[PDB]
């Protein structure tokens, strides 16, 4: 016997309905009372089928309980069978701060239960009709409720089941071919890695031999930056020129082996990436895409010293992709400009904007090139998805500079939502967190789960 | 079929690329099908190319001529985004089955059937 | 690698600046501008 | 009594504490029964100004021949401000009742009617135990 979730909404429903008797549900006090419990049963089922898709309706997989949904039980009854009037507040304040709170780490996976459990004290109203203290009802419109499920009814738009069928479907349809069924090494199970790197880095010689002084900080913390950046890019560009200087002498030439060379011929063989590499620089567990990333980064920072040397680093349009730590990049602007306004640096504030240049900021620089997901962005409106929704949705510039504390900001406190600013499709680590005019009814921007990311590729 | 089915163009013009390379693979691999489709009609697969939920929209001009697999091969070679239900729908058609999620796990009703002969192996999962 | 600003640090600090404030009013007298110099010294008997 | 047992030779600052939790706590019980009492945070500010005043009268001779517990004045600063943080709230919200689980919310210690103590929180409660502790490092009350 697998001892696991029902695989759908209505499953879980009965499933849950059938673990009730129906003498804890049948009290003489019963109209406003077995509403509440309904609302608990779809709470917990909603909050159980979240999982189903990762890491949108949630970061990891939590792990919820049927003795959370017992003592949520015992909850409701000490509530309603307690004297007057339940505060609707206290219960999924209890409910947080204890029973399904208990479980989450991450901050905004806790907004994501906030709402949830402000909404649920209404429905969708069509597929909602509820009724009387009659148990039997309860039981029947869990059979009105229709077979298949839709994320209409828990708020992620379409393109989410667009990918995930396709992924699902390609996981099934391998799982299937399953069922049907060191000379590698001389072989060549990795020999296109190689191949991609000699495509890589066949006409930039420079880029992988030469070297950059070791050097201290300068006049301005911007220079110093860019140059350690610059020293750090050709130090693990040549690492991995040499681990793949190794592993190609031991194929294509006459060597023998050593116990890293196993290493790395074990984990490119298994396709994922050595330690060793991810000790310097998180990068994807592509290995293949792994060296693209790098390549292009190497190129990048180049360019980024040759417009830098002449402090035009202010006007042109530049890009976040290209940096391997982007928020150091700006708390050096952080510095610029606590140096250059004459006031101490724990005194401002970082605001970006999109309806014009800034104007109480020290410097202005045009960063574009984010991407976004869970919305649709247009300038001064957040607009929902659609069925034929793409995916990924470029975004219009912005205007990035630090504002001394209790200032005008440009856009006013109450229409914005924060929203991180992850670094790939995979959500791991946030960088900061820009407010977007939300204007009012932000609980909708907060169960898309909306997001932004830096770049890809 | 059932190789081509897991895997083991300038005259398309409406489809994008990703489709494409498809089309080419069941071009070359199945010109039988190729052949009965007329897969330039322009007239009832813009219609198939626009339904949502388009597992049950097959234009029935060719409702004989197809088999319930083939559709399926026509399903992922023009839009995966509907094979989880098609599978669903092949195997409750092929089987009579009402549902392709079994019925729940309540443990009133395994105690009765079984016996002292053989013990009962309780798998686990994480939060069971 | 083995940089640490966690709350035993800040913990230590604190510490550090009540034992400065301990000895420099019953050894002497109290002013302005000294009781913001020593937090200066205080954090750099730990982070130095 | 209505004047104040100030005198931190006599007890240990482990019925210090309490004794004035306990007070406090039947006081703000009164007082949410009764009216929102501006007057109430107004003596807790002015007590807490008494307490800091009077902690200049130790701090400069320091090290005296039998003469300790200055400790039973810092280890009762960190509760008043706590009592500080929790009437401004109250008066943030503006709590009509006492059966609003905003109060209760709030670690109250009660006295029970065998004069010991009955720690109660939402709807669970415990017993004292009597255990010495001494002098020892409280914590700040954080909302974590």
């Amino acid at each position: 016997i697998t001892y696991e979730s029902p695989p759908g909404l209505k499953k879980n429903l009965m499933r849950t309905y059938e673990s009730w008797t129906p003498e804890q549900i049948s009290k003489k006090d019963n109209t406003h009372r077995a509403h509440a419990l309904f609302s608990l049963a779809w709470f917990h089922a909603a909050c159980q089928e979240r999982r189903n898709y990762i890491p949108q309706g949630w970061t990891k997989f939590y792990e919820f309980s049927l003795s959370d949904l017992r003592a949520g039980y015992n909850i409701i009854d000490r509530l309603f069978d307690g004297a007057k009037d339940v505060q609707w507040e206290f219960v999924h304040g209890l409910l947080e701060n204890a029973i399904y709170g208990g479980r989450i780490d991450n901050y905004f996976d806790l907004r994501v239960l906030q709402s949830y459990l402000k909404q649920f004290f209404i429905f969708p109203y069509s597929v909602s009709l509820p009724q009387s203290c009659s148990i039997l009802d309860y039981r029947a419109v869990i059979e009105k409720i229709p077979e298949d499920d839709k994320p209409s009814f828990f708020g992620l738009p379409a393109n989410i089941a667009r990918s995930s069928q396709r992924m699902i479907s390609s996981q099934v349809i391998s799982q299937l071919r399953i069922l049907g069924r060191d000379r590698e090494i001389w072989s060549n199970e990795l020999s296109p890695v190689l191949n991609l790197w000699k495509k890589l880095n066949q006409n930039s010689n420079l880029i992988h031999q030469k070297v950059p002084p070791p050097n201290d900080r300068q006049g301005s913390p911007i220079l110093s930056f860019i140059i350690l950046e610059q020293f750090n890019a050709i130090r693990l560009v040549q690492s991995v020129h040499q681990s793949l200087a190794a592993l190609s002498k031991v194929i294509r030439g006459t060597t023998l082996l050593s116990s890293e060379v196993q290493k790395l011929a074990s984990a490119l063989l298994n396709q994922k990436c050595p330690l060793a590499w991810q000790s310097k620089w998180e990068g994807p567990e592509d290995p293949l895409q792994y060296l693209r990333g790098l390549v292009a980064r190497a190129l990048a920072i180049q360019n980024w010293v040759d417009k830098a040397e002449k402090q035009a680093l202010l006007s042109e349009t530049l890009d976040l992709s290209e940096l391997f730590h982007p928020d150091t990049f700006l708390n050096a602007l952080r510095q610029e400009t606590a140096r250059a306004v004459g006031r101490s640096v724990d005194s401002l504030k970082f605001v970006a904007s999109w309806k014009g240049r800034l104007q109480e900021a020290k410097l202005q620089i045009k960063i574009s090139g984010l991407l976004l997901e869970g919305c649709s962005f247009d300038g001064n409106q957040l607009s929902e998805n659609q069925l034929d929704s793409p995916s990924v949705s470029s975004v219009l510039p912005c205007f990035m500079g630090w504002i001394p504390q209790d200032a005008c900001g440009p856009y006013s406190p109450d229409e914005c939502i924060s929203l991180p600013v992850y670094t790939s499709a995979e959500r791991d680590r946030v960088v900061t967190n820009i407010d977007v005019p939300c204007g009012g009814n932000q609980d909708q921007w907060i169960q898309c789960g909306a997001a932004l990311f830096l770049k890809n590729q | 079929e059932w190789d081509t089915f897991t895997g083991v163009d300038q005259l398309p013009s409406w489809i994008d690329q990703e489709r494409s390379w498809a089309v080419a693979t069941l071009k070359i691999a199945l010109p039988s099908l190729y052949q009965t489709l007329c897969f330039e009609d322009a007239a009832l697969w813009r219609t198939y190319y626009n339904n949502s939920m388009c597992e049950q929209e097959f234009p029935s001009i060719l409702a004989k001529k197809v088999s319930l697999f083939q559709q399926i091969l026509v399903v992922q070679v023009l839009r995966p985004d509907r094979l989880q239900s098609a599978m669903a729908l092949f195997a409750c058609k092929t089987l009579g089955l009402k549902e392709v999620s079994p019925l729940p796990l309540n443990l009133k009703r395994l105690y009765k059937e079984t016996l002292e002969i053989e013990p009962i192996l309780i798998i686990i999962s994480p939060g069971a | 690698q083995h940089y640490d600003w966690g709350l035993r640090a800040l913990k230590t600090v604190l510490r550090g600046s009540g034992n400065l404030l301990r000895q420099l009013n019953k050894s002497g007298t109290t002013q302005n501008a000294n009781e913001s110099h020593i937090v200066v010294q205080a954090l750099r008997l730990n982070t130095m | 009594s209505s004047q104040g047992a100030v005198d931190p030779s006599l007890f240990p600052s482990q019925i210090l504490c309490l004794a004035e939790q306990i007070k406090f706590t039947e006081d703000v019980e009164n007082a949410i029964k009764d009216h929102s009492l501006h007057q109430i945070e107004t003596q807790l500010v002015n007590k807490l100004e008494q307490y800091t005043n009077i902690d200049t009268s130790s701090e400069d001779p320091g090290n005296t021949e039998s003469g300790i517990l200055e400790l039973k004045l810092k280890a009762l600063i960190l509760d008043i401000i706590h009592n500080i943080d929790v009437v401004k709230q109250l008066n943030q919200i503006q709590v009509h009742t006492t059966e609003d689980w905003a109060w209760k919310k709030q670690l109250r210690f009660y006295m029970k009617s065998d004069h010991t103590c009955c720690v109660q929180m939402v709807d669970s409660e415990f017993q004292y135990t009597y255990e010495y502790q001494g002098n020892a490092s409280k914590l700040v009350y954080t909302p974590l």
